[PDB]
């Protein structure tokens, strides 16, 4: 209330280029700007207030008829979007200056509750906000210039944002639970609505495929009204929030069935009968399938009286509850999220691996290829191998080669051969602990989860500090610093371990590298490599051994801790990071009692009743099972 | 102090760390794989002029 | 005409095509042999195309086509399209199993095309599949529009233009980027196997690629001297053919420059063609660079294991096809001077099979693979330069619509210029071609068109084909436009048109029943709007000048035209569209104050006419039952309940004022509106007279013909809105409808068929169970047993009887 005298010069300017750089943003998000007349602009008038809307300066308050401008719905959104992009501007300002967001204002410490998404923005004042940049658009629309709002693009997303490695979750019965013959009827309520799948799978169905895509299982999709045996077909209708779907199998007739809310789903024909004919196979179990933020629930009928639809459906056609005569609760089973290392198996669509017997003049090898190289349909995605043996250095750290040498050191070495025409930065070579189960699509050494733990006095003073990882590996691109067409001699890294210090190091072509890592004492490091091919034709395990060093197999095996002879026995095999495996969910979990004693007290969390498991432990894969 | 860090609608609770826990089976939520909280970094990005 | 070639045809035609017919399922699978397969169907449509052939050897020819293309997969067929595409619009007569054919794949692989998705294991267009099908359609659109009336080729012509546009995705935005140095060398007039290379004579190499032409020559040097040593050839000190002694395995340093250009020469000529199409060829300077900075023994790089991205794939493929066309020219040239012969590789590249494309896929392949490994990288040059989406003009519905508008338009001149000249000499008008083209092509292509993408064009902001669709306000604005068209062209035409004028009710039936009245009313032009106002006010006339008819006839031209005209088309039109604006609940959205008003004197005609007792409406009173329920359910405004439409926000009274009114022919009162209309009660009283009275469907039959249908659709409309669903404002519903009301109506409707079963059979108890099929649903359930009582006691007693009824 100040004309632009006194008043603060930098205010004013902020006035003045906001509103430029609105404009700005008006023809940048898309908006068509055209005047009609300048004399358009003219004709209507502007309003001189009275006393009570004027100010006491003399900034005399002159607004324009606003009251026959009205804007079409594209134009409001268009007011919102670009209050939420002032609301960004202003907040980016002040993050560079450095406040930070807090759940209470603080400026001593720099810190706002407004520094949060325009979504998450208070009502009061995101509104206030966008009621004053709306008066401010409406004050040039009613200057003769008509602001075309573009029209809006719908944009689907899907609504996946999960892990890079899944996408659904599936649950089912234990496989003992297979049902090879009668009448059998279970339940799954929806908790939400949408991409869910539920229905019977044969005790071989993989927990990575999507129900219904290949023969393994019989489902029902209600979020698009289809069913899957090998594809979909149109079946039934959608569910809603809340929903129960009874699914019944009948063996005897070979017939599956499907109710939502207790009336029976039918196909595009009268027929009852979502799958009619289909072989015994070694029976069927419940299973359902569950998308991004999808909740669900299954009920076996242990207690029948628990089954909302059964009786209206179910009962007097003879069908039984899945757990009518069981006295414990139903193991359930549920796709594991975490990949772990397993045996390449025969019949992998991609992968192959060769074993190459070692001759007077070669090495053992392990030769790792592609199948579906050069054809379609071939995945080109990075894969995680690994040796099954780890090497485990020492437990307590010292502070035509010599027989004597070899026979008193603790040095293993083994080697990669990548081979002509494979790309070299597609190829990293290391060592890897147990502890490795990060898939993802891209991975690079930089992404490797590490941390440091520091070790002082009373004083602070550092007296040491540990380097702790669990990927110990180098490229081959950048291990070649000169870059060459590779194919005159295929690339041949060589990973060299003293166990008696904890020291890696590597070798290109001869010449050491830069790289090395120095590891804890016990610590169990496996043979990896990871590639991406771009080659029928990928890398080769070489465990062979160079001067005054031992071969992979005498540190690998206790029987040949002595025997300089490079060996390969058959318990030394090459395994890959995969996501075909299940978990067990426990009968019983821990009993915690959580609770918010007082605003003085805090939280309490209380756990008294013991409870125990037997765990498996493989010794050469240094994990262990339920 | 750690209570700072609530987002401002959403309210403060101590809970288990995993989705599953101790619970009747047939009344257990089966959960599928959660959306990825954009929300929890605030990066404001302008639109550029 | 040689003994050998006709021998060879006979051969073929006999014993291989017939064999390949009956072996044609096995063509299923077979996606690893696209090479072969292509060199097999153009082949065959090559040699389907000649002079020295009999009908049976055509016909055999035919069947082996179409049997094996129903087997391919679509993608398998894109170059067959493309000949099919050049060749199809000549509309020859060579030109009838081509269009079979495109019929029959599009019909087939429609899912392919008009899909996002397409079909799952074969996928969906490239884009360049979906370009080849939109000019195939219009090029045989324009070609059959140009074409003198034959028969079978137009009975042939439409299922191929109907399948196309079927398959085609109706929101297609038309690539303004067309294929970008597209190759007319497969392609040409006169012949069908023209070489043509690309032209290499202005392009000049960039010094940057100097190296890169140095290394591969020593790469092909060095390649060359291992196959030398392989197959023996010792080194030359001097050269010895007989001893099998070459003096170029000496290093290529010692090579001579004179010499070095034999290999730098194809070299050049590759990269030549590679600059000439635009791609642009760049560095990756780290590793080549530095290759920069830092007894012959044959070593040369091993490039059989380096793989190529899918866009440089295609890239190598273009360059073979290159190569092959390179040298098809020379041998053309040298075959020429020679003066005749013809070798069996002068074919395209195309054509050729797998082991011919071998040796130049190989050169291309290999010098693409050394550009990657040596850094260099291949692209594009060409980007677009305007993506040019939004803009509805290149969406292919968009331009179908405005030729088949103008079509319209035209045809609608072509019909009044004939109605006034029909007496002249001119018996044959001008425009015979051009009007039998309309009547034989357009309006079946309308049809089908807006039968098969319905969703499409009702689609909006609304559920309704969520995957991909939504046509935009201009698209249903000139849907609207093309049903006012077709409507006004049809009125009193019937006698002009009469095979005809089932074909234009048919795509009125349709249009309306794609019309999007909210969009249209909300979003569009005045003259559309306008028009589609005109369009119900002419109805009302038509219909009001019948009713008038009705009283002064008796006596049986004009009279009969009108009548006829009413009960053929205007009864079915009417009917549709408010079938659909009832279903749709569009009547909100348009009928409102003078379509309003216009739609209140379609009602009392409609009435008279149905109640009317004259023998002349007798054989029309059914169609008329029909329209009347159709309008009840469509009509926005409780006509029946006239007492409390105070109380309707869309009536003329509650919103056109008195002023406006009494300028408007209305009563002033809303018990006066439809004099003739008894109110709810007094309907309700005559049906329970009736069914207890006995009455005899031919004592009177136009209660339960026309009146009980009305009652059940307004039933179905009102009773949503009424207090029993609003108990909330109650007594501001705008209706007292109950579901007391609901089966009162549905017990008298039984018990009147129940009296009738016995004798007065007919149809006409089918057609109102249909009728009363949506009343019943409404009632609740628990009533409804022991409510079916009466249902299965005539369904069996009175029903199963020695009368055969029902
Ligand atoms: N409603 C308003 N519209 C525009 N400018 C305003 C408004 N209210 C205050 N201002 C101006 O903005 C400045 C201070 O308000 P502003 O919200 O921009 O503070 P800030 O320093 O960005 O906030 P914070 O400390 O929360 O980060 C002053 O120059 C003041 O004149």
């Amino acid at each position: 209330l100040v004309e632009f005298s006194k008043l603060p010069e930098q205010e004013r300017n902020y006035n003045l280029q906001m509103s430029l750089e609105t404009l700005k943003t008006l023809l940048a998000l898309g908006c068509h700007v055209g005047i009609s007349d300048e004399h358009a602009e003219d004709k209507v008038k502007k309003m001189k207030l009275p006393k009570n809307y004027q100010l006491t300066s003399g900034y005399k308050p002159a607004p324009m008829d606003l009251s026959f401008i009205k804007l079409t719905p594209s134009q409001e959104a268009m007011v919102d979007k670009l209050a939420e992009n002032a609301h960004n501007v202003w907040a980016r300002d002040r993050i560079r200056q450095g406040w930070t967001y807090g759940i209470q204002q603080d400026v001593k410490n720099r810190r706002n509750p407004r520094l949060v998404p325009y979504t998450l923005l208070d009502d009061r004042t995101k509104k206030s906000n966008k009621d004053s940049l709306r008066e401010a658009v409406r004050t040039l629309l009613g200057y003769g210039y008509n602001l075309e709002a573009p029209d809006q693009d719908h944009a689907a997303r899907a609504e996946v944002c999960s892990g890079t490695g899944e996408r659904f979750r599936i649950f089912r019965a234990e496989k003992t639970y297979a049902v090879k013959a009668g009448r059998w009827y279970f339940e799954f309520e929806t908790v939400t609505a949408g991409d869910m799948r539920v229905g019977w799978s044969r005790p071989g169905c993989q927990p990575d495929q999507e129900l219904g895509s290949d023969e393994r299982a019989f489902a029902f999709d209600g979020f698009k009204a289809q069913r899957w045996h090998q594809g979909n077909e149109h079946y039934g209708r959608s569910w809603q929030a809340g929903d129960v779907v009874g699914c019944m199998v009948d063996m005897n007739e070979h017939t599956m069935m499907f109710t939502l809310n207790g009336e029976i789903l039918l196909d595009d024909s009268g027929s009852e009968l979502a799958f009619k004919d289909f072989d015994v196979g070694d029976g069927f179990i419940p299973v359902c399938s569950l998308g991004v933020a999808q909740v669900g629930r299954m009920n076996f009928g242990k207690d029948v009286s628990t089954l909302k639809y059964f009786t209206i459906c179910g009962l007097q056609e003879g069908y039984e509850p899945f757990a009518v005569n069981t006295n414990r609760d139903i193991t359930m089973w549920l796709s594991k999220r975490l990949p772990q290392f397993l045996q390449v198996p025969s019949n992998h669509e991609h992968i192959e691996v060769t074993r190459i017997d070692g001759t007077i003049d070669s090495s053992p090898c392990l030769k790792v290829t592609q199948k579906s190289f050069g054809s379609q349909n071939s995945n080109t995605d990075i894969m995680f191998y690994r040796l099954s043996m780890p090497i485990e250095c020492a437990e307590v750290f010292s502070k035509r080669d010599d027989y004597d040498f070899l026979m008193q050191t603790s040095t293993y070495y083994y080697s990669v051969r990548i081979f002509p025409g494979q790309e070299p930065a597609n190829v990293w070579v290391g060592w890897i602990t147990s502890d490795f189960h990060q898939y993802d699509t891209g991975f690079d050494l930089d992404r490797v989860r590490t941390v440091t733990v520091t070790l002082g006095d009373e004083k602070g003073k550092v007296h040491e500090s540990i380097k702790r990882s669990n990927c110990y590996m180098v490229c081959a691109g950048e291990s070649m610093s000169p870059g060459q067409g590779r194919n005159n001699n295929g690339l041949e890294i060589g990973c060299v371990v003293d166990a008696a210090s904890g020291l890696l190091t590597f070798i290109a072509n001869g010449k050491e590298l830069s790289t090395y890592y120095q590891v804890e004492p016990s610590t169990k490091l496996f043979p990896a490599v990871f590639a991406q091919a771009t080659s029928p034709n990928v890398f080769q395990f070489e465990l062979g051994r160079i001067k005054n060093v031992m071969p992979l197999s005498a540190g690998l095996f206790k029987s040949e801790h002595k025997n300089p002879v490079p060996q390969c026995p058959p318990r030394l095999h090459v395994q890959f990071l995969s996501h075909v495996l299940w978990s067990r969910m426990p009968n019983q979990f821990l009993k915690v009692d959580v609770s918010r004693i007082s605003e003085r007290q805090g939280w309490l969390v209380q756990c008294l009743d013991p409870l125990q498991f037997m765990s498996l432990h493989i010794p050469e894969e240094n994990r262990s099972v339920d | 102090p750690c209570y700072e860090a609530v987002l401002p609608k959403e309210k403060l609770k101590v809970e288990h760390s995993r989705e599953y826990k101790q619970e009747r089976t047939y009344t257990r939520d089966l959960l599928g794989p959660t959306v990825s909280l954009t929300q929890a970094a605030f990066t404001p990005i302008p639109v550029d002029t | 005409a040689t003994d050998m070639a006709l021998a060879l045809n006979r051969y073929l035609c006999t014993a291989v095509l017939p064999l390949l017919t009956r072996c044609a399922p096995l063509f299923a699978g077979t996606e690893h042999h696209a090479s072969l397969i292509d060199s097999l169907l153009h082949t065959v449509y090559r040699l389907s195309k000649g002079c020295s052939l009999t009908k049976a050897q055509r016909d055999s020819i035919e069947v082996c086509l179409l049997s094996i293309c129903g087997q391919l997969r679509p993608s398998m067929m894109q170059h067959l399209l493309r000949r099919l595409v050049f060749d199809v619009p000549l509309l020859n007569e060579h030109a009838k199993m081509p269009l079979k054919l495109l019929t029959n794949h599009y019909e087939r692989c429609w899912k392919y095309y008009c899909l996002p998705g397409g079909w799952g294991n074969f996928g969906a267009a490239s884009e360049e599949e979906l370009h080849l099908s939109r000019k195939l359609f219009w090029g045989i659109f324009d070609a059959l529009s140009q074409k003198k009336y034959e028969q079978e080729l137009f009975k042939l012509a439409l299922p191929c233009l109907s399948a196309v546009a079927g398959a085609l995705p109706p929101d297609y935005m038309e690539s303004n980027y067309v294929s970008m140095m597209e190759k007319q060398s497969s392609m040409d007039s006169e012949g069908n196997f023209n070489p043509q290379p690309v032209d290499t004579s202005n392009i000049t190499i960039p010094e940057k690629l100097e190296y890169f032409i140095n290394k591969y020559a020593e790469h092909s040097h060095d390649k060359w001297s291992m196959d030398k040593l392989a197959n023996g050839w010792i080194y030359g000190e001097i050269y010895s053919d007989s001893s099998k002694v070459q003096p170029l395995m000496k290093p290529y340093k010692l090579l001579s420059e004179k010499e070095k250009e034999i290999y730098r020469w194809p070299i050049k000529e590759s990269l030549k063609t590679m600059l000439a199409w635009g791609w642009r060829i760049e560095r990756t300077r780290e590793g080549d660079s530095m290759a920069l900075y830092n007894g012959y023994s044959p070593r040369a790089i091993d490039m059989s294991n380096v793989t190529l991205s899918r866009d440089l794939h295609a890239m190598a493929e273009m360059m073979a096809e290159n190569y092959h066309n390179i040298w098809a020219k020379k041998k053309k040239m040298e075959l020429e001077s020679k003066g005749g012969g013809n070798h069996p590789l002068l074919v395209p590249y195309d054509t050729l099979t797998a082991k011919e494309k071998a040796k130049d896929r190989e050169k291309a392949q290999d010098i693409l693979k050394f550009l990657q490994i040596n850094g260099y990288a291949v692209s594009r040059g060409f980007k677009d330069l305007e993506l040019d989406t939004p803009s509805i003009e290149k969406r292919f519905a968009y331009s179908f619509l405005q030729q088949l508008i103008r079509y319209v338009d035209e045809a609608h001149q072509y019909i009044l210029e004939f109605d006034g000249g029909s007496r002249g000499k001119g018996e044959h008008f001008p425009y015979e071609q051009e009007i039998k083209f309309f009547a034989k092509v357009v309006l079946p292509l309308i049809d089908q068109y807006f039968k098969n993408h319905r969703l499409y064009f009702l689609s909006a902001a609304s559920r309704p084909l969520c995957s991909g669709g939504h046509a935009s306000n201009k698209e249903k604005e000139m849907v609207t436009s093309l049903f006012c068209k077709l409507g006004v062209l049809v009125r009193h035409r019937i006698s002009l048109f009469g095979n005809d004028a089932t074909s234009i009710v048919n795509c009125l039936h349709i249009l309306g029943q794609t019309l999007d009245a909210r969009t249209v009313m909300k979003t569009g032009l005045e003259s559309v709007k306008s028009a589609l106002r005109a369009f119900l006010d002419n109805a009302a006339e038509d219909l009001e000048k019948t009713m008038e008819n009705l009283k002064q006839g008796q006596f049986t031209k004009g009279v009969t035209q009108i009548i006829n005209y009413t009960t053929v088309a205007l009864l079915p039109m009417l009917s549709s569209l408010f079938e659909h604006i009832g279903q749709h609940q569009f009547g909100e959205d348009l009928i409102l104050e003078d379509v309003q008003v216009s739609c209140y004197r379609i009602l009392t005609s409609l009435y008279a006419l149905g109640t009317s007792k004259s023998i002349y409406v007798e054989r029309q009173r059914s169609a008329l039952g029909e329209c009347l329920a159709a309008f009840a359910g469509a009509f926005p405004v409780a006509f029946l309940e006239t007492h409390l439409d105070k109380h309707n926000i869309y009536s003329i009274y509650n919103t056109k004022s008195s002023r406006e009114r009494a300028a408007l022919s209305l009563p002033t009162n809303v018990e006066d509106v439809c004099p003739n209309i008894p109110s709810l009660e007094k309907l309700m009283e005559e049906i329970v007279e009736l069914a207890e009275s006995g009455i005899r469907y031919t004592q009177m039959p136009h209660v339960m013909e026309v009146i009980l249908p009305m009652l059940c659709s307004y039933m179905s409309r009102w009773w949503e809105h009424g207090p029993e669903n609003n108990p909330e404002r109650a007594e501001m519903c705008c209706t007292a409808l109950n579901s007391e009301h609901m089966n009162t109506l549905l017990g008298n409707i039984l018990k009147i068929i129940y009296n009738n079963l016995g004798i007065d059979e007919g149809a006409w108890m089918k057609r109102l169970a249909v009728f009363s099929q949506p009343i019943i649903n409404k009632v609740k359930p628990q009533l409804l047993k022991t409510h079916f009582l009466p249902l299965m006691e005539k369904l069996k007693k009175k029903a199963a009887t020695v009368v055969s009824e029902e």
